[PDB]
């Protein structure tokens, strides 16, 4: 990797894209600009901050990406204490800028191996006062070696749980109550697993990661990437949405901010994975008190889910996602309740149509599939 | 037998996620593509992007630490 320059024009393209799309831009600053005694040289950042101020851009900041691997990447070692001081200096610069209340996130460390955990802990000791959220990264697999079986394996899915617990151990020991974000995450690193990261099969990992993150206390999850060279993109090089885009859209329309819990009775919680939130209140079809269950079936047969009292007779809407053939789980097309999801045109997303179930019926979840279910008139007071 | 009983905890919220809980990145390396302006200018891509609002868009990647801002550049 070599140094490269970018222009005011590039900044404007990026900001405009975010602003016109209703997204909140977070811009990562170069942390490898060091002085004589290996302090962060902030002068280039100053130039950028000045330019963004002048244009009136509302932007949040990070500093560095995966500092745990700077030795590998640039043959420079920066310890967590120093990094924390570097964030303190950025925070002073932001406070002297025209957006003095701009948010700062970091340190965008990798998953918590011993050396990374140490770096994170020393960073939070030093710099943890000035960050608005702790960011860390997670990947399940190496894109070069990942297999299809890996994408379907509950033991692979389960590994994320230990990473989350380790990060929270570091955080509770240094800055308890600080928010924790996944700042970069996907199925597989090295740009994704060819013919797997861009398919229906990628959804088992992504939907589970979402479920677990929400359940375990992660506040925001940042998907690597929306659009780009890597196979883990939500949108391919033709600007066409892949199955994870559709899953992500459905998730956003159905799943609320209040996180609850679901679990399956019996000693086998591995292959049938279930999550429960309040329904997204901004959804016009649903009302205060409704619940959104989501479930992943990694068994090779259909399972039939029974809702507990007092929800066993309620009207439920199904939103079942299944691949369009002939390529099965390796398909790049998906059907919602048997209707292929496709843009209406370049300006128009289709409607996401429910399938009402017979009140009192068990919820059918075919083998190797994922579905959302909205329990209408659930009248859950915690959601209201 | 393929019938499975679910238990639900509904007394109170266990956590609260951001409305932007499901967020996205654009890798910093995409700014080295000669066609950066065309790509992010695509109305189709903007439509898909709007679909995921509200969300954070993190501009970052391995390349973050190999990018230098140049106020002179065209
Ligand atoms: C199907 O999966 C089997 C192991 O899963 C268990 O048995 C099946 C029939 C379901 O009842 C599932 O809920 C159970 O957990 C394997 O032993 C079997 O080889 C698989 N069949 C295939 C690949 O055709
Ligand atoms: C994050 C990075 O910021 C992106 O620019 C990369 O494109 C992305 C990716 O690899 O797709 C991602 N890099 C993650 C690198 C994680 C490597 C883990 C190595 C583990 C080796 N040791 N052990 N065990
Ligand atoms: C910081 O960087 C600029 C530009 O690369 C350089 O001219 C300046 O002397 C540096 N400052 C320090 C303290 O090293
Ligand atoms: C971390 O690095 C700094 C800067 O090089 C150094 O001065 C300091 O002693 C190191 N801290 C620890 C705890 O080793």
């Amino acid at each position: 990797f070599k140094n490269s320059t970018y222009s005011r024009s590039s900044v404007d393209v990026l900001y405009t894209f975010a602003n016109c799309s209703g997204l909140d831009l977070i811009f990562g600053l170069n942390a490898l600009l060091r002085t004589a005694d290996l302090q962060w040289n902030s002068s280039n950042a100053q130039l950028l901050l000045d330019y963004c101020s002048s244009k009136g851009y509302n932007i949040s900041w990070e500093l560095g990406n995966e500092p745990n691997s700077f030795l590998k990447k640039a043959d420079i070692f920066i310890n967590g204490s120093q990094l924390g001081e570097d964030f303190i200096q950025l925070h002073k610069l932001l406070r002297k800028s025209t957006f003095k209340n701009a948010k700062l996130y970091g340190p965008d460390v990798g998953q918590p191996r011993r050396k990374t955990a140490k770096m994170l802990k020393s960073f939070l000791k030093a710099g943890g006062e000035v960050i608005d959220s702790v960011t860390w990264h997670h990947y399940y697999l190496n894109g070069r070696t990942a297999t299809r079986e890996d994408f379907l394996n509950p033991d692979v899915l389960d590994i994320f749980i230990s990473s989350v617990q380790k990060v929270f151990q570091v955080v509770e020991s240094t800055r308890p109550g600080k928010k924790v974000w996944l700042g970069e995450t996907s199925s597989a690193y090295g740009g994704g697993a060819p013919l797997l990261s861009d398919t229906f099969a990628a959804g088992f990992m992504w939907l589970d990661k979402l479920g677990l993150s929400a359940r375990m206390g992660i506040e925001v999850v940042m998907r690597q990437v929306f659009f780009g060279a890597g196979n883990y993109h939500l949108v391919d090089e033709n600007f066409d949405p892949l199955p994870d885009y559709w899953l992500s859209l459905l998730f956003k329309k159905l799943v609320g901010t209040k996180v609850l819990m679901a679990s399956v009775q019996g000693s086998k919680r591995r292959k049938l994975r279930v999550y429960l939130h309040c329904t997204n209140t901004d959804n016009p079809r649903y009302k205060e008190g409704d619940l959104t269950l989501y479930a992943i079936n990694l068994h090779n047969v259909t399972k039939y889910l029974r809702l507990p009292y007092p929800f066993s007779n309620k009207q439920v809407d199904k939103y079942l996602l299944r691949p369009l053939g002939p390529h099965g789980l390796l398909s790049k097309s998906v059907q919602l309740n048997g209707l292929t999801l496709k843009m209406v045109d370049d300006q128009t997303l289709p409607p996401l149509m429910e399938k009402p179930l017979r009140p009192g019926s068990s919820l059918g979840l075919p083998a190797f599939s994922y579905s959302f279910f909205v329990i209408r008139n659930a009248k859950v007071a915690a959601c209201i | 037998q393929d019938v499975v009983d679910l238990d639900f905890f509904t007394q109170e919220p266990l956590h609260l996620v951001s409305p932007s809980f499901l967020s996205v990145t654009i890798d910093a390396n995409l700014a080295t593509d000669p066609r950066f302006l065309i790509l992010l200018g695509s109305p189709k891509l903007r439509t898909l992007a709007r679909g995921l609002s509200p969300a954070y868009l993190r501009f970052g990647g391995t390349k973050t630490d190999f990018l230098i801002f140049d106020p002179k550049k065209e």
